[PDB]
């Protein structure tokens, strides 16, 4: 839920 | 050990200047004019050749630099085989105290590189903007002038930077206790470097470590004085949103 709630951040760390 | 935690340091420094465009070297070097020279801004007809413009062209490079923290940590040892959710943790509480220690590289007693020093905006003409913008960035000034005093270099700063990525105390972590083994080994890092890289300052290790709750507050006073903006003052980028909601 924290990598939903953060969708820019999640995708800058893939 | 010792042998290793050198090895750990030269691999933080090479992150560090392979992540970051300005390094402090360059912008002391910058400030003291030692280099083979800035614009400078100091009032409204300066910058054009008006809080709002200043604070809306702020967020271009905090973006950006959101961007370079988050490729700098995916190098620090351990920490991408960390739970994906506490990653964005780290992350979300650690950047702007990353963007202060930066800053206070790019400023002086006087004023600030901006533009990867192709500027520098005086620090009275910041004051000197309407309320409640003109308080902005004084308590960065103050923080960067004391912290400056302590004449960290970047490779002691690589690893100072990555202490701070790694808390194990941020709000809302799922596992901390491999956080917490990570940032032990990045503190022992510290110590090292600090004496061999400054054999004289005794207590330079106790000295910078003080400084990290003096971060946790500016960015505690910022978040409190930028709600007051929202509230009183009809944008922000998206990943500044995402960043800022419930923290
Ligand atoms: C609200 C917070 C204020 C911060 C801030 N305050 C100013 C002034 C108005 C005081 C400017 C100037 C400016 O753009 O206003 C245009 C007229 C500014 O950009 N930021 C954002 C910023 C973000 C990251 C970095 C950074 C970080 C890590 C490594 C390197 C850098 C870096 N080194 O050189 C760069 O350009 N970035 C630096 C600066």
């Amino acid at each position: 839920s924290l990598t939903e709630r953060h969708k820019i951040l999640h995708r800058l760390l893939q | 050990e010792s042998a290793d935690l050198r090895a750990l340091a030269k691999h933080l420094y090479d992150s560090y200047i392979k992540s970051f465009p300005l390094t402090k070297a360059k912008a002391r070097a910058i400030l003291t004019g030692k280099t083979t020279s800035p614009f400078v801004i100091y009032d409204m007809n300066s910058l054009m050749m008006v809080a709002i413009r200043i604070f809306q062209g702020c967020q271009f490079r905090s973006v950006e630099a959101v961007q370079e923290i988050t490729e700098y940590a995916k190098s620090i040892p351990g920490f991408v085989n960390l739970d994906l959710n506490d990653q964005v943790t780290l992350l979300k509480y650690g950047v702007h105290e990353i963007i202060y220690t930066m800053l206070a590289s790019l400023m002086n007693k006087d004023g600030v590189l901006i533009s990867e020093g192709q500027g520098f905006m005086t620090r009275e003409f910041l004051k000197s903007l309407r309320k409640p913008f003109g308080d902005f960035m004084e308590p960065k000034f103050e923080f960067a002038v004391k912290f400056n005093a302590l004449e960290l270099d970047d490779s002691d700063l690589a690893i100072f930077i990555a202490v701070i990525i790694l808390s194990g105390d941020r709000p809302g972590l799922l596992n901390v206790k491999p956080i917490e083994d990570i940032q032990d080994n990045l503190l022992q890092a510290l110590e090292l470097q600090l004496k061999l890289n400054h054999p004289e300052s005794s207590q330079l290790f106790a000295k910078l470590l003080q400084k990290m709750t003096d971060l946790r507050q500016i960015v505690t006073e910022h978040v409190q004085l930028l709600q007051v903006i929202k509230k009183t003052e009809t944008s922000l980028h998206p990943l500044l949103q995402e960043i800022y909601k419930d923290l």
